[PDB]
């Protein structure tokens, strides 16, 4: 009987997606040529933001326990994946986050207190400031992908030299909307950057249960677009990968899929990885360059705590929602039924 | 016991005519709004 | 000009494409091909591939595209080849676009008009003619529109496209070319959420939408031969319902029946009934009865004529009401 | 044995898994984790990974997996983590399984039970608590069950699971473990399509389901203190409706109201009203009014309190009908 | 700035999906290594079936024109992609066909007259005989894929040494259920054969507007499963690919995605008339002295004739009544149907 080279195909294709890295666990450069071009001040800001995001997760988990915060998905451990990738964007770029990507939209311009309002479940939390190109975190896993393709086609259509960046997890790569989103962008050669943050888990489900594909970035192959696997714990690798994808995109060459290998330090909503932490390797990196110091890190840490405390206060001073408010933001021109109901509640709200 | 449309019953009630006291000359013995006007008249 | 309903739909799109540079038509086979029913015929030729284009075969992506495009300032007018396929894109419609304004508290909105054919009486294969308006009528944030004439299709579609929130535009297959009617050239609008009296009457109110309006007009003419004057009200917008028009008629007639092609457990007939019962129960001389299809899966093509409600069913139900 | 609805749930599943080897339970995180709400806790440990397993994150695929497995003689009891995610699998349920027996003239069938939690009052994030029973109540080929007590839950689920046609079992989040009740050990059943009178009354009939049942009972208690005796009917199956029990209570009270958690334009309150209007209009002293949520997208967490209907709203509406 | 080897990436993956071909247009064996082990009689039955199908298509179009048939999607040109693949299956395999795949389920056991009732829109046309493992043609593009993953897992669990085979077109690959189907089948290592018949068009949309992927077979990479691109016009290559996939599958190794490259003869000057599967295979068999014009014409007359009695059995089938439609909705009819059933039972009498 005849036999096809099925095992070779699986290996050969996967081989096309080796893990791209620049900084290893000890903060040692290992990919000199890939080294992105960033100034000392830029590298310091990148560290500042990652340290700041860590404290935000630490505080958020805390406030969520005190009941001062509602829904919240931890982000500790994904700083490089979330922050470094955002550091590659321009203000003109449009971001479509997932329920766990509040940090990205925060650094893109969304006030911290509205991010907290988002957690509490209040409409003002999603009234993104005009000019800040983001959408509220998407709860339906996969929807942000097909929507991203649209945003991108939209930017291309208006000739803007910007991109649309969206995120999802490892489990999200099993969704139909995940596939349709990258296939459309590719089919329309739209400026989109699709990121997949692989933390090896989907709530209690290990990524092995999601698919048998050796890698996640190879899924881009189904859309015929480029894919890249990067060390999700590496700031420089992520910055560079996203930067290359943005570059490719603004020059009209299409979208790109990027898979980041990382790990969140739990929970949903091990001391081994403790050394693979992004803050650790980046700290060593900057210190050997005389670019970082405890004084600086303690400054940012306190700075984060102060602003977090103030933001949680503003969220508290936001007027409680009323049904009339909810009815009014349903349409531009309220339909008959809502006009009727608006009076019913306006009355009920009188006393 | 039954049978009458709401228009009848709420007409009966207004006029204070206990609907159970009016016979009814409609299909299957339905109390018509004319059977109540004839209960008050006579 | 004497137009068919599909001709008026096209004219309206053409008008909107010329009137607003942001309008975009896209979907499966709508571009070069001009649409499976010729609804987008010539639109690409006149406005270009940037304004009227084809997409990959996937309804969900089409919906996601429209949402994205709307976030970038466009006025998306996407198409779903047959509404039986709405299942593939329920999230983008009911879970996303219909909620954007609300979700973003006004910061973002969705000037999206989704067009989709549906309807029985033309021996189409499975899931091509199902009446699913009942599903979308239940989602806050959407407006569902179902025209029955060339005149109405053109006016509402222009209104539908200009509206700044999501609107589902259901085009009945049997009504595409069934007949012609005089339609004003140039642009004009018909308000959404507004019905109209296709026939004035005094003995019974017959509420209907879609191909059922014609069937109701047919029953009305047969009824008039027996001295039963029926008033036929065309909803023209199934969500929101035009309460004043509907109730105003029942209060005058005292009797009413709601007619739909959809199955008894579907469509929007039950909503109409509860609203009448709620606002004019005191004017009723008989229960508000319904004319609808059996509660089974849409019929295999050869069974259509014995399953689908027609004028004969309406007359009978109207008589049941008269003789109550 | 004092059980919470969730425990009663788990027990019904345990019983079926043991009494029928064809029963399979799968979905997102329902195995080793025991489900996000412990509904399937310890089930995989007792029956194996071959019977209670996890699946990739794709609701559509889950639906197809259920359909396929059924074609191979299995009795699939898949889970959709939150009913708000039903949009991804709308075709498998309404466009597929609900139609298999009919589509194949009985050659094949779908003994599938889809479990899914919903309901407000627990501050869940977006699209978790949406009441969408209204969408599936409209698809011929399905039966939708919504229990409000541990006792009802277990008996209906065993029935649900045993039924040989697709059944949708919706589980309210706020009723999962908000109270305990005496639930009989061993397997028993409650017929589907059968209502349940939780409180005998003579003045007005209050129909409700889900969390709204307990709110109707709490309101009945207050209404009594005021001289109004309310007969509270718990539908327990929103499709098909138990017409017999409904009209019987109505023919006796002469007055009624339907109470749901869904938006007025959604749910199934409108259908109940319609059924009453055509079967017992000659007994109604006043119109049947509905207690439902405003027609806006499900409320942001913080606004659940002022938005979700409660006993106070049932009280107020019961009175309005009482003084019509 | 340095650059990622994106170009090299696309070129590399492409190289993993060359077109599998055994016979050329002239009917010459160009790849004797992968030559499928088929007996003379088997080879003839395959030619006969392909010819039979071309005739069924031609007669189906005519009968549709005369209104004696309803919905119909042409098959002319896809005989090798459809029949040869079916030829590699066993009675025990379950087929989840598309709207155009009526041929495949006919040869798997579905009587021709029912296939015609299916076209006309009659429930009896979907009452598949017991034992015959197929589903009525699927109209919702992609749905048959996720269902196929469920069917495959079922066979796996029952321990059966059978597979689940399903088909979709090029357009269908853009759908989500398409992806989810092959991913589920992959994540469960289920015995499923996924076939993608690429005729370069989805109604008026050419495959180029569907995706920018160079092959449709490479989409398999997203599921982590093997993909094969075959010459959909070569009966032997299609058979060899499917036979290979059935084997990998019943041996617990999982599913395979197969893309056949073919073309339709019109509805749903030019070229490809030389690529017609019946041409090369005919030349192939004639060179081996296994086919004569006489035999072919016997098959044709046998076809036209069986088609006539089939359209006659369809005509003689009793008209549908509402009571029937209701009776097949559930095992035990709900109240509303029990009620409606009486209403229509009375009308019907
Ligand atoms: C369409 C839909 N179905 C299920 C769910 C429920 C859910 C919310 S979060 C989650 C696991 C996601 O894991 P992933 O690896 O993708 O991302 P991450 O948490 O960063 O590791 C599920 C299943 C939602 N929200 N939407
Ligand atoms: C979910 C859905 N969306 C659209 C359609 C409508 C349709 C029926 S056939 C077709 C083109 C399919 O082209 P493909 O190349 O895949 O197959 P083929 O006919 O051999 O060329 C479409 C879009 C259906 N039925 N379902
Ligand atoms: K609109
Ligand atoms: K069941
Ligand atoms: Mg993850
Ligand atoms: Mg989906
Ligand atoms: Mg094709």
């Amino acid at each position: 009987t005849f036999q096809f080279p099925f095992a070779e195909q699986l290996e050969k294709v996967a081989e096309q997606f080796p893990t791209f890295q620049i900084l290893n666990e000890e903060g040692e450069v290992v990919n000199e040529e890939a080294m992105p071009e960033l100034s000392d001040e830029q590298l310091k800001e990148l560290m500042r933001r990652m340290v700041y995001t860590r404290i935000l997760d630490q505080r958020s988990i805390s406030l969520n326990r005190q009941g001062r915060l509602g829904f919240y998905a931890p982000t500790a451990g994904q700083e490089a994946s979330q922050i470094a990738s955002h550091f590659a964007l321009e203000k003109e770029d449009f971001i479509l986050p997932g329920y766990r990507d509040v940090p990205q939209i925060i650094w893109h311009g969304l006030p911290l207190y509205q991010a907290f309002l988002f957690s509490r479940g209040h409409f003002h939390g999603n009234q993104i400031p005009e000019g800040v190109n983001v959408l509220p975190p998407q709860i339906i896993i996969g929807a942000q992908y097909i929507q991203a393709a649209g945003v991108a086609l939209g930017l291309k259509m208006r000739g803007k030299k910007a991109v649309a960046i969206t995120y999802t997890g490892d489990g999200g790569t099993s969704q139909g909307d995940f596939y349709e989103g990258i296939n459309f962008a590719g089919a329309f050669k739209a400026p989109a950057i699709f990121v997949v943050q692989n933390n090896r888990f989907a709530i209690s489900t290990p990524v092995e249960k999601q698919t048998v594909a050796k890698t996640l970035a190879q899924k881009a192959v189904a859309a015929g677009i480029p894919g890249i696997q990067v060390d999700g714990m590496d700031p420089l690798a992520v910055y560079a990968a996203v930067k290359a994808a943005r570059e490719r995109a603004i020059n009209g060459e299409g979208p790109t899929l990027i898979e980041t290998l990382c790990f969140r330090y739990g929970p949903h909503t091990e001391n081994e990885w403790a050394k693979k932490d992004p803050l650790v390797r980046f700290r060593k990196f900057l210190e050997a360059k005389g670019l970082w110091s405890e004084e600086e890190e303690n400054n940012v840490i306190e700075q984060a705590k102060e602003e977090i405390k103030e933001a949680i206060k503003k969220a508290d001073e936001t007027p409680k929602q009323k049904v009339t408010d909810l009815i009014s933001i349903m349409f531009e021109e309220l339909p008959f039924n809502l006009k009727e109901q608006y009076e019913i509640y306006k009355e009920k709200e009188s006393k | 016991r039954v049978i009458a449309m709401p228009s009848v019953r709420k007409y009966a009630r207004e006029k204070g005519v206990d609907i159970r006291l009016v016979q009814g000359t409609g299909k299957n013995g339905r109390v018509l709004k004319e059977d109540i006007d004839a209960f008050l008249a006579g | 000009a004497q137009m068919t309903m599909v001709q008026a739909i096209t004219d309206a799109l053409r008008i909107e494409l010329k009137n607003d540079p942001n309008v975009l038509i896209f979907g499966e086979d709508v571009g070069v091909n001009g649409g499976v029913f010729r609804a987008t015929e010539g639109l690409q030729a006149e406005f270009g591939e940037d304004r009227v284009f084809d997409t990959p075969l996937a309804e969900s992506g089409i919906g996601g595209l429209a949402i994205g495009l709307a976030l970038q300032g466009f006025r998306p007018v996407p198409e779903i080849q047959f509404f039986g396929f709405v299942y593939e894109v329920m999230d983008s419609i009911c879970g996303q676009m219909a909620r954007i304004r609300y979700r973003t508290g006004g910061r973002y909105h969705m000037p999206i008009t989704i067009r989709s054919p549906f309807g029985g009486g033309v021996h189409t294969p499975e899931l091509h003619s199902d009446s699913l308006e009942g599903l979308v009528a239940q989602q806050p944030g959407l407006k569902v529109v179902i025209p029955s004439t060339p005149y109405d299709a053109k006016g509402l579609l222009i209104s539908a496209i200009r509206d700044n929130d999501p609107v589902i535009f259901l085009e009945h297959l049997k009504l595409y070319r069934s007949f012609r009617q005089e339609v004003p050239e140039g642009e004009y609008t018909i308000p959404i959420g507004k019905a109209d009296i296709k026939r004035e009457g005094k003995d019974i109110t017959i509420i209907a939408y879609g191909a059922m309006v014609h069937e109701s007009l047919k029953a009305a003419a047969e009824l008039e031969k027996e001295g039963i004057s029926a008033e036929v009200v065309d909803l023209r917008t199934v969500q929101p319902l035009d309460i004043e028009t509907i109730i105003g008629s029942v209060e005058k007639t005292g009797r009413a029946i709601v007619v739909q092609e959809a199955q008894r457990q579907a469509g929007i007939a039950a909503n109409v009934v509860a609203e009448i019962n709620e606002r004019a129960i005191l004017s009723l001389e008989a229960p508000v009865l319904r004319v609808a299809a059996p509660d089974t899966v849409y019929p295999f093509a050869q069974a259509e004529s014995v399953w689908l409600p027609n004028f004969k069913d309406v007359i009978e139900t109207a008589k049941k009401v008269m003789n109550f």
